[PDB]
RNA sequence: UAGCGGCGAGCGAACGGGGAGCAGCCCAGAGCCUGAAUCAGUGUGUGUGUUAGUGGAAGCGUCUGGAAAGGCGCGCGAUACAGGGUGACAGCCCCGUACACAAAAAUGCACAUGCUGUGAGCUCGAUGAGUAGGGCGGGACACGUGGUAUCCUGUCUGAAUAUGGGGGGACCAUCCUCCAAGGCUAAAUACUCCUGACUGACCGAUAGUGAACCAGUACCGUGAGGGAAAGGCGAAAAGAACCCCGGCGAGGGGAGUGAAAAAGAACCUGAAACCGUGUACGUACAAGCAGUGGGAGCACGCUUAGGCGUGUGACUGCGUACCUUUUGUAUAAUGGGUCAGCGACUUAUAUUCUGUAGCAAGGUUAACCGAAUAGGGGAGCCGAAGGGAAACCGAGUCUUAA
């Protein structure tokens, strides 16, 4: 019972080379090179799913820090005053009100100042 | 129990051990698989690196040519070289214990009764070796795919069934596990129902 | 039941190991042989009883005894075998005809193993003390 | 084909009732004068093969 | 064919004995 | 297994049992009586096989289609539904098949018969000498010189003749068994250059023979010798009349054939590497395993009272390939130019453990026989009892005087 590998091998190779669309040079044409590229693309995508959470929070902190100092208080004192006032809005939403509703954000700074003072 | 007949609406008395025991699926599987392994002929072979035609000359010198090491053109890595683990002719037959073979027949036989795929008569023959006679007889009984087991095989019935591919006719000594499971119905003459039970002890 | 409705008993058909067929299989790239060495080579491995060059066990220890040619032509008979002869008389010839001892046996002994519930006549055999009491308890007799 | 017994092992081990092997003790062939009688007296009876050595013996004597 | 002439020459090959 | 063995690696019987097949004779010599068995050769007859052959059943309507053997409807043959072909898949179109027949001539068997050579039976007698054995050296016996029986002989010797000789594993005695030194003999057994039929959980063009093809060829070597690559138009050549550009070219464009010509002979299908043409986006102030997470703009589609899909990706955070070998590799250690195809834990037979099925103090047969995966065959093997070096003893036994 001789088995020929032609039809199965071609389909396994075609699966990898479809994931390599858009890569430069041999990385989208040549299996030995496209295989290593699709593996490293999955290594990066796993690693960068953790980092997407770190990079967005770091961005929200910078936009809260900027809008708070426009109201006369720093970030580290603004967040502390929200804890003493028992306000529990996360930084994702605070960075959203800072940009889109600056009159609500002022009301948050006054509440933080009243509790901190 | 007693199998009801179809010639006289009489009954035939049969052993409970032979026609009434439970179905032992794991034992009958080992017996129909062993049957099929014994029908294999197993004739094939390939050539190792020893038997491929060629010379024993080393293709190029061991060192200095810049090519991978080679020692033979018959190497199984090379095109047109030997097969690594080439086949030989082999015997694929297995052993069945006598008691496991007889036990599977009783499990098979009692399942046919339980699924009313077994039909008992004492009258089954034809007057001339004509295929159209047997085919008309089977039409009356509402049988199309059927195994007919007879006490002693008649020449008229053997010759009348050769050209019908859905019909096989056998003597009581020539039943086998695989044929009882293959055909849709089994017809036994009440003298074959006799002889099978002494054979099955 | 049809030819495509029969299945084997669960746990009867373990699949065999297939070495060198990938990472995911657990036996790839080396086939469970570990890294280099004599034992990892094709056809490698040391012979039976090799200990590294240290004088092996079956050459460290002395030989003892001899083999007796008389022991091969001697048999034991159990008490449960006495009911299996024909005619109620037990001798060498009747034990060979019952397929109890081999055709080349010349001496036999009846030992206390099993039990006897019928009167037999043991003839020409050696009988242990325990079996002599057991044969006579059932109504038999022993001669020589 | 049939496995072949290591014929020099069969001259040195005998199998016992529960599957162990018995053997003769070493050190009782010569310079015996200088040995103590207490030492020699304990080397006379046959011994049993230890647990670390059973694997080697069983492979050598497949028909024992 | 044979080896390159500089790969056979002792002077070129044997520079670090 | 018993044994042999630097008692190592290893080598490895016989006796006895079950089967297949079965067959016994002649010379070393005279007489009586003859040709009486048997075999060999030839001739003829009879039967039978081989080498060419003969006959061999039974289907049309309609739908799709280039074409019907296919779908659907209604029939018939079958001792024939093995197989192959036919414009797609045919029991009934063809060749066949089951079955039934056939030989002027040559030949293989088996008988019978004729002739030729052969001599059958009885009585009495004889009973294989440089031989058996020995010394020395080697070889074969499972047996390596060992305590080594038996066989063979290069060399030197050397008997007794049924009132006698050989063997029975050193050797001797008793007993048992058989007659060397002359010869012939069927079957069961081994094999396949070659012929025929059939079969395959064998291959299907880098496989299977080295060779599906004008292959042991081309080609290579002084020579012995080594040794390739290369299959497929179509159902049918209907293999492209004629016209046009061109060199009275190559090549192409039409026309025509065809179901199809992007089936056009470099011809079924026609993948990937590799090379191009067209369109959308990006790209000429910008530094690195070339991705990944975020992300504007643009282009094309969608669908609505919107932002979704596809392509591209300015800018930006993080980010030094893979295999191998190593304490440890981005390593400036190994390996790989890339693609497509092939390429490495198998097979047989012993043995132990695990799972599972059967039967269970029992389980199971091997060769072989068999109208043959059935049934028979229990020869054997393993288990139910051990201890001892062994005789021996035995639910005990060895140790020891205990
Ligand atoms: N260098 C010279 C001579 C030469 C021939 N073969 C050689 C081999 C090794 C050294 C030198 C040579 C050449 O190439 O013609
Ligand atoms: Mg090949
Ligand atoms: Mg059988
Ligand atoms: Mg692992
Ligand atoms: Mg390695
Ligand atoms: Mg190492
Ligand atoms: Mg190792
Ligand atoms: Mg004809
Ligand atoms: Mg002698
Ligand atoms: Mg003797
Ligand atoms: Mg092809
Ligand atoms: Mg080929
Ligand atoms: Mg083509
Ligand atoms: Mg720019
Ligand atoms: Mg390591
Ligand atoms: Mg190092
Ligand atoms: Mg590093
Ligand atoms: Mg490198
Ligand atoms: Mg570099
Ligand atoms: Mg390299
Ligand atoms: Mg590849």
């Amino acid at each position: 019972a001789r088995v020929k590998r032609g039809v199965i091998a071609r389909a396994r190779h075609k699966k990898i080379l479809k994931q390599a669309k858009g890569y430069y040079g041999a990385r989208s044409r040549v299996y030995r090179v496209a295989f290593q590229a699709v593996i490293k693309a999955g290594q990066y995508a796993y690693r960068d799913r953790r980092q997407r959470k770190r990079q967005f929070r770091q961005l929200w902190i910078a936009r809260i820090n900027a809008a708070a100092r426009q109201n006369g208080i720093s970030y580290s004192k603004f967040i502390n005053g929200l804890k003493k006032a028992s306000v529990e809005i996360d930084r994702k939403i605070l960075a959203d009100i800072a940009v889109f509703d600056k009159v609500a954000f002022t009301a948050l700074v006054e509440k933080a100042k009243a509790a901190l003072a | 129990m007693e199998l009801v007949l179809k010639d006289a609406q009489s009954a035939l008395t049969v052993s409970e051990t032979t026609f009434g025991r439970d179905f032992n699926e794991a034992l009958v599987h080992q017996v129909v698989v062993a049957y099929a392994a014994g029908a294999r002929q197993g004739t094939r072979a390939q050539k190792t690196r020893a038997e491929v035609t060629g010379s024993g000359k080393k293709p190029w010198r061991q060192k200095g040519t810049g090519r991978a090491r080679s020692g033979s053109i018959k190497s199984p890595i090379w095109r047109s070289g030997g097969v690594t683990f080439a086949a030989r002719p082999q015997d694929h037959s297995q052993k069945v214990n006598k008691k496991m073979y007889r036990g599977a027949l009783k499990s098979i036989l009692s399942e046919l009764v339980r699924q009313d795929r077994l039909i008992v008569v004492e009258k089954f023959s034809v007057e001339a070796p004509k295929t159209k006679l047997l085919a008309q007889k089977l039409k009356d009984m509402a049988l199309e795919d059927v195994l007919i087991i007879t006490g002693e095989l008649d020449e008229n019935l053997f010759l009348a069934a050769r050209n019908l591919h859905k019909v096989d006719v056998r003597d009581a000594t020539g039943i086998d596990p695989v044929s009882l499971i293959a055909f849709d119905k089994v017809v036994m003459t009440a003298d074959a129902v006799k002889q099978v039970e002494e054979m099955l002890a | 039941m049809r030819l495509n409705t029969l299945s084997p008993a669960e746990g009867s058909k373990k699949a065999g190991k297939r070495l060198g067929r990938g990472i995911g299989s657990g036996l790839g790239k080396t086939g469970g042989r570990g890294h280099k060495g004599q034992k990892s080579r094709s056809g490698g491995g040391v012979r039976r009883g090799f200990e590294g060059g240290q004088m092996p066990l079956y050459r460290r220890l002395p030989k003892f005894g001899f083999t007796s040619r008389k022991a091969a032509i001697t048999a034991e008979i159990r008490l449960s075998d006495l009911a299996k002869v024909e005619g109620g008389v037990v001798d060498l010839n009747t034990l060979k005809a019952a397929n109890i001892i081999g055709i080349q046996i010349e001496f036999a002994k009846v030992i206390l193993a099993g039990e006897v519930t019928t009167p037999v006549t043991v003839r020409g055999l050696r009988v242990t003390k325990g079996a002599r009491a057991a044969i006579e308890a059932a109504g038999g007799k022993i001669e020589e | 084909p049939k496995i072949k017994t290591v014929r020099g092992a069969a001259k040195r081990f005998k199998k016992t009732g529960k599957g162990g092997f018995k053997h003769k003790h070493a050190n009782l062939r010569h310079i015996l004068t200088k040995k103590a009688t207490k030492r020699k007296r304990h080397l006379r009876p046959k011994a049993m093969v230890s647990k670390g050595d059973l694997g080697l013996v069983i492979a050598c004597l497949p028909y024992a | 064919v044979t080896s390159k002439w500089f790969n056979i020459d002792n002077k070129i090959v044997d520079h670090r004995p």
